[PDB]
């Protein structure tokens, strides 16, 4: 993946941008803390970061500072957690994250063809974003769905047993505005 | 011949030995050593083998410059050999070689550091000149000049 | 003015004169180190009383020459490799990171490397 | 002997078989600074090299100032 | 609890739970290490200390593996030799070839341990190249070259646990993991610069010291620090006439391998604003003069004003050596004068702690007993800024035990948890009578610490009365073995000046309008009266407000240029060692007074340093016992505390303000330091600015 | 021991009546974890209060008049250093080396 260990202030991502959990996420965050002992409430950083990431769209520096202040922890401790796990998107990202597995079990059944077909359709190389901020192609490791090796992931949904002609249809569905059937 | 060193055991040469023990015998020996040295030089030219010229140990011998500028370990060894030097195990030695003047020996004392603790230099000329009184007594003044010359005296060696 | 001749500055506020013997270098007026003794002060010694200052060794300032070299811009790579452009006759090979949005010089040669994507930002 | 240019000093001493005027363009030295006429040894003249310290003094004295008491 | 183990056939015995690497050191067996430090938490991320347990098929890290009874440890088998070469090769795989341009060259642990335990040749010929890491900006003190880091986490462990600054950590995963602060900010800690010493490689280096020297050039002198009253032991490195850098040296009783950023980075002020020549004022300008002319002018100026008994005033600064204090006192005494004091602004003419009893103004518990403290009370003090090393020691005890620290006075940013009570004597009275005073009474080894800024407030008398009454009325504070009363000074000359009685206990004397003022390094004289017609002589090593207020200036030597005696806050006598000579025609400070004495008709009987030091014994017998604290006996200590109990004295309820305003500007050397100027601009006066405004 | 061996050593009288030697054991450097240099006792001389170092004006060289400035003797034991200093009739003083207090260190303490 794209691993950078240094944050650079941007108009899209800088600590000045205010962030706060909505009144819906304020209540649901309290249940998360209740799943941990009171003297070890620092173990809820991971769910809180994802809660903010889904609300805002990505794990901005404002979200990391907000979680640090919420749990009475130094900001650097939250920075270590967010930068260690690859599912914390420290950049705006697109509406649908395209995750293509390239590991050996998936590579045997033609995962290379899946990557080739998508690159020439969306016209974005892996790690890039479509101009309309709709798609995001990402190269990912094993996701566990290796028995159905030609497998891809869009946001939170899996898509197994694919072919290059099938992957275009899935992209066409999201481009049009229709959710393809996952399976 | 008594304690061969540095490939002197792989060349053939002879030693001239006098009988009367005077200057003329020593002149003849030094002329034979001239031809025997030329005999050895010819063998070294023919029998020069390939291979490294220094020990393949970068903790004592400096690494090559090209390897120094490309290898991390070579740079470290180059840096430390020129700034701190190499440590020598503690102990002492008395190493002697057949110097052209005679027997030249060094008594080096090591303390486990990178600097010798003591370095006694044994000079054959220093010992030769100490016998000048015993040898030149009764001779005439021009004979002393010959005796000084026949001892092959260099006073840097004597006064090291 | 004797203030530009005795103070270390990043740049000379005027154009150096190659025929002026009070400059630190023929191509640079001011010294380039805080501990570098000014040439004008050094030449004001009893040993220069009857000595011609023109024939004294006056090598060119290396700080002004190195910054006349254009920045090397690297395409499709965030790491620059420099070994002195001579190989075995250069300097030890080092790798320079180019992630930051600025030119970063070599630790030995002083040649500055940067990415081509930052070319517009650096030049302005 | 010092009047011989450093280019031809090496050739005279049998250090090489290629004179500096026969040098390949890649074998020549590249100077970013201008080149002047050869200057021989300047001893026994007024142009002799005069050594000097290139470093400033290691301690700077205090610049005195007077402040009036209230 | 001892366990008899074996290390390469050597019997060892240490406490249960000790690491193998600790037992190996006790047995004389050396094990290479990068990530292990005897003052940090245990990490096993470097794998250089691997040893072979006798009956086990796995190699154990000796820094983390606990010791067992009957355990036999091998440390020099060919299997371990393979491991050391293999780990060394991995460390040097991506390391940059930077030794010539790297300031750690001659003192690099990576170089020495790779030479000693690694192979002589490398095998990395990859054309893809090494890893490249950008350099982080964390302020003007720590220079970063992160290509050279070996990911050993010494800096992370120290700054989080010892220094208490959690803004430094490890961000990333795998080969892309980078040490730093992630965001663009600086490290805010008075002990941050100790990270430079702990970093075994050139990744973290001193920025002021960068490129200026190699360790083999420097000469090492074991002297003491005078920038605070702790007397931290330091190793001053010199290259001929100039001091290059200051490093800490081990002393578990005083500083424990740590020094503050003020101590090690103020050495560059020794080259700026120095007093090198005698100066004589002529109107509004100072002109140079000879020593004979300067001393004659003082004698001529002495007879111009004709001062009487108490019209001769002597003031001693924070950096004044003890030999000069006694010499100035005796010269003052020979002139029939007793008006001697320090440049402080104590409200009461006799300080509330007084000078009759040593126990009233020293750290009676000693710094090394903080490891045993159960309860600590801070009365109007800021240990983080006044005693940076001592503050870190309290945090270490706080982390590893249930020690509770209560604070009375002005709140401050602390490295531990403070149970704040109030900001006046009224809260202290409530605390010592309430639950807070019950904890101290029930504590087995309680501690009470009074700040040096208490005597500079209008409630100085009340604070020492409240504590003394509580101390005398409770039998556990003062015992034959324990003494819980402590005073934390911030100047290295206070305890030495008080041990010799260089203070006026007579209010009438201190109110005299002086005609001849002798400033011996005194510079905080804005609030101390100086008559416009008075004749002022300043003796010191830096030109400052004291020099500007003088008429004749006598240049002296600094603490690095003289063998001088300093008594720290715990009553420990320590002697400096001269590393260089004073610049110009500056002289030793005690010789200037002796030479001037002959010009005033009061020739002192001192001729050499030994005679001067013999005078110290006459003034106080404990001043010739170096590195030894002479404690006050239990019976005498109670009388001194009882003398502080003064009934019929009111409490004004004023704030116990912290004495230090700017951490980097506390004396002449620090003010003259260009590095401290950069620290104020970047870190701030209170070290509170997280963003560097002078770094681009 | 009691013999005044300085009467026959040939050294100048200034070594006795004007110079002070320090018997010390080298402290561990704060920048390195090695302790090899701390295993031996050494003797050096205190600097001259004047003339220890001064700057030569021609080239900036470090001029000196102290002939003992670069002499550092090495001893294996403290008693040997004292016996030699007493034998030569030197004015000396001993700096006792600082000993590190032993504290147990285990990985379990990182959580307990
Ligand atoms: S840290 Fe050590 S090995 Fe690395 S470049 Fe510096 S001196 Fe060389
Ligand atoms: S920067 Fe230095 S101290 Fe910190 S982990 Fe790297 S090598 Fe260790
Ligand atoms: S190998 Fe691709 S999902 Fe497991
Ligand atoms: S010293 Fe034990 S693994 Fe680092
Ligand atoms: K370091
Ligand atoms: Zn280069």
């Amino acid at each position: 993946s794209h691993m950078i260990s240094v944050h650079r202030d941007t108009p899209k991502d800088n600590p000045e941008i205010p962030f706060e959990f909505t009144k819906e996420n304020l209540e649901r965050a309290k249940e998360i803390i209740a799943k941990y002992p009171p003297q070890y409430k620092k173990g809820a950083v991971m769910p809180l970061l994802d809660l903010g990431q889904r609300q805002l769209g990505f794990t901005s520096i404002s979200v990391m500072n907000y979680v640090a202040k919420y749990l009475d922890m130094p900001p650097m401790r939250v920075y270590e957690v967010a930068t260690f796990y690859t599912m914390y998107n420290r950049k705006p990202m697109g509406k649908y994250n395209v995750q293509v597995c390239t590991t050996t079990p998936c590579q045997l059944c033609g995962s290379d063809g899946i990557m080739k077909a998508i690159t020439e359709h969306l016209q974005i190389r892996p790690g890039q974003t479509t101009p309309d901020n709709l798609f995001t192609l990402q190269e990912v490791e094993c996701l566990g769905a290796c028995v159905n090796a030609p497998m891809i992931a869009v946001n939170d949904d899996f898509y197994e047993d694919l072919t290059p002609e099938r992957t275009v249809e899935i992209l066409k569905g999201f481009q049009s505005g229709d959710i393809p059937k996952p399976g | 011949k008594s304690q061969p060193y540095d490939a002197y055991d792989k060349v053939d040469f002879d030693i001239a030995v006098g009988t009367k023990g005077d200057c003329y015998d020593r002149y003849l020996i030094r002329m034979t050593e001239f031809r025997q040295s030329l005999r050895i030089i010819e063998q070294c030219c023919n029998q020069m083998p390939p291979g490294p010229v220094k020990v393949e140990d970068f903790k004592v011998a400096p690494p090559p410059r090209a390897l120094m500028k490309e290898d991390m370990e070579a740079l470290i060894h180059h840096f430390l050999l020129y700034t701190k030097g190499y440590a020598v195990p503690a102990g002492e030695t008395y190493t002697a070689i057949e110097a052209p003047k005679g027997e030249m020996a060094v008594y080096v004392v090591s303390d486990g550091s990178e600097r010798p603790y003591r370095c006694k230099i044994r000079a054959p000329g220093f010992a030769h000149l100490g016998a000048f009184d015993h040898i030149a007594r009764g001779h005439f003044l021009p004979d002393a000049v010959a005796i000084i010359g026949t001892m092959d005296l260099v006073f840097g060696e004597v006064d090291r | 003015s004797t203030k530009e001749l005795t103070t270390a500055r990043i740049k000379d506020i005027s154009k150096p004169d190659e025929n002026n013997l009070q400059q630190q270098a023929p191509n640079r007026i001011s010294p380039w180190s805080k501990s570098q003794k000014p040439r004008a002060e050094a030449q004001d010694n009893v040993r220069f009383a009857v000595k011609d200052l023109a024939k004294q060794p006056r090598p060119y300032a290396a700080i002004d020459l190195i910054y006349k070299q254009p920045i090397r811009y690297i395409e499709h790579d965030n790491v620059a490799v420099c070994d002195g452009n001579g190989g075995a006759q250069g300097h030890p090979k080092v790798y320079i990171n180019l992630d930051q949005n600025k030119a970063i010089p070599c630790g030995y040669c002083g040649l500055r490397f940067a990415q081509a994507a930052f070319k517009e930002d650096i030049e302005s | 002997m010092s009047e011989v240019e450093p280019g031809w000093h090496y050739w005279l001493a049998y250090g090489t078989d290629v004179p500096p005027n026969q040098l390949k363009p890649e074998e020549k030295s590249v100077r970013a600074y201008p080149v002047k006429k050869h200057v021989p040894n300047l001893t026994y003249t007024d142009g002799a090299y005069v050594p000097y310290n290139t470093a400033r003094p290691k301690c700077a004295t205090w610049d005195p100032k007077v402040t009036e008491r209230p | 609890k001892e366990v008899e183990l074996t290390v390469d056939g050597v019997k060892v015995s240490i406490e249960a739970g000790s690491s193998i690497i600790q037992a190996a050191e006790k047995a004389g067996v050396t094990i290479p290490r990068y990530c292990y430090h005897e003052k940090l938490a245990v990490a096993g991320n470097c794998r250089m200390c691997l040893v072979e347990i006798e009956r086990s098929p796995k190699l154990a890290a000796s820094c983390a593996m606990p010791v067992q009874n009957g355990m036999s440890v091998l440390t020099n088998t060919p299997k371990i030799k393979k491991a050391r070469e293999g780990v060394t090769e991995m460390l040097l795989e991506n390391h940059p070839l930077d030794c010539p341009v790297c300031d750690q060259g001659g003192e690099c642990d990576l170089q020495e341990q790779s030479l000693r335990y690694g192979s002589d040749r490398g095998r990395f010929h990859e054309i893809v190249g090494k890893r490249a890491v950008e350099n982080k900006a964390i302020g003007p003190l720590i220079k970063t070259s992160m290509n050279r880091c070996i990911h050993c986490t010494r800096c992370v462990r120290f700054l989080n646990d010892v220094a208490g600054a959690p803004e430094f950590g490890t961000a990333g995963r795998g080969n892309d993991m980078q040490i730093g602060t992630y965001v663009e900010r600086n490290v805010n800690s008075e002990l941050s610069a100790n990270v430079i010493d702990l970093c075994p490689v050139g990744a973290l280096t001193s920025k002021p010291y960068a490129f200026r020297a190699r360790p083999w050039e420097l000469k090492r002198t074991e002297t003491i620090d005078v920038h605070d009253a702790l007397g931290s032991n330091v190793r001053v490195d010199t290259r001929g006439i100039e001091v290059m850098r200051v490093l800490p040296r081990l002393n578990d009783e005083i500083n424990e391998e740590w020094i503050s950023d003020k101590t090690r980075f103020a050495c560059d002020g020794l080259k700026t604003q120095r007093l090198t020549k005698p100066l004589i004022r002529q109107g509004n300008t100072f002109v140079d003069a000879t020593w004979e002319e300067a001393l004659a002018t003082i004698a001529e100026g002495f007879q111009k004003v004709q001062p009487k008994e108490n019209e001769i005033k002597a003031i001693v600064g924070s950096l004044t050596d003890l030999e000069s204090i006694v010499a100035l006192k005796d010269l003052v005494n020979k002139l029939g004068s007793e008006n001697v004091s320090t440049d402080g602004d104590a409200t009461t003419v006799p300080p509330a702690h007084g000078a009759d009893f040593r126990s009233n103004y020293i750290f009676n518990s000693t710094i090394d007993n903080i490891e045993e403290a159960d309860q600590i009370l801070l009365v109007g003090t800021n240990p983080r800024h006044e005693a940076a090393v001592l503050n870190a020691r309290i945090r270490k005890v706080w982390l590893r035990s249930d020690l509770e620290v209560h604070h009375v006075g002005e709140e401050f940013d602390s490295t531990f948890e403070l149970n704040h009570l109030g900001s006046d004597v009224n809260a202290l009275a409530k605390a010592l009578t309430g639950e807070v005073g019950k904890k101290l009474s029930e504590a087995s080894k309680p501690l009470i610490i009074i700040g040096s800024g208490v005597t500079e407030t209008q409630d100085a008398e009340a604070v020492y009365a409240t504590v003394a009454k509580f101390v005398t009325s409770n039998a556990n504070i003062v015992t034959p073995e324990w003494n819980g009363f402590n005073l934390l000074h911030r100047e290295a000359s206070r305890v030495g000046a008080l041990d010799v009685g260089f203070t006026t206990q007579s209010p009438e004397v201190a109110n005299t309008k002086a005609k001849f003022i002798y400033l011996l390094g005194a510079d905080e004289i804005v609030n101390k009266d100086i008559p416009k017609d008075a004749f002022v002589v300043y003796q010191g090593h830096h030109g400052d407000l004291g020099a500007s207020f003088a008429d004749v200036i006598l240049p002296g030597s600094a603490y690095t240029e003289k063998t001088a005696t300093y008594v720290n806050t715990e009553g420990r006598v320590q002697s400096t060692r001269a590393a260089t000579n004073p610049p110009g025609v500056a002289r030793e400070d005690w010789m200037i007074i002796r030479a001037l004495s002959e010009y005033l008709g009061a020739t002192l009987p001192y001729d050499n340093l030994y005679e001067m030091r013999s005078r110290l014994a006459d003034v106080a017998p404990h001043l010739l016992r170096h590195e030894v604290v002479e404690p006050v006996s239990e019976g005498i200590a109670k009388v001194g505390f009882q003398s502080l109990v003064k009934p019929g004295i009111q409490s004004k309820g004023v704030l116990l303000k912290n004495p230090i305003e700017n951490f980097y500007f506390t004396d002449v050397i620090s003010k003259s330091s260009p590095t401290m100027a950069k620290c104020v601009g970047s870190f701030g006066s209170k070290i509170e600015k997280i963003k560097d405004e002078k770094a681009n | 021991t009691d013999l005044a061996k300085e009467l026959v050593s040939g050294a100048p009288k200034e070594l006795i009546t004007e110079r002070v030697a320090r018997i010390y054991q080298e402290a561990k450097a704060a920048t390195q974890s090695g302790q090899h240099n701390t295993e031996t006792w050494k003797i050096d001389w205190d600097i001259l209060n004047k003339g220890n170092r001064w700057e030569n004006d021609l080239m900036g060289y470090q001029s000196s008049s102290d002939y003992m400035q670069g002499t550092i003797l090495k001893f294996d034991t403290r008693e040997g250093a004292i016996r030699f200093a007493k034998g030569q009739g030197w004015d000396y003083y001993i700096q006792e080396p600082k000993v590190r207090r032993f504290v147990k260190k285990d990985y379990s303490a990182n959580f307990y």
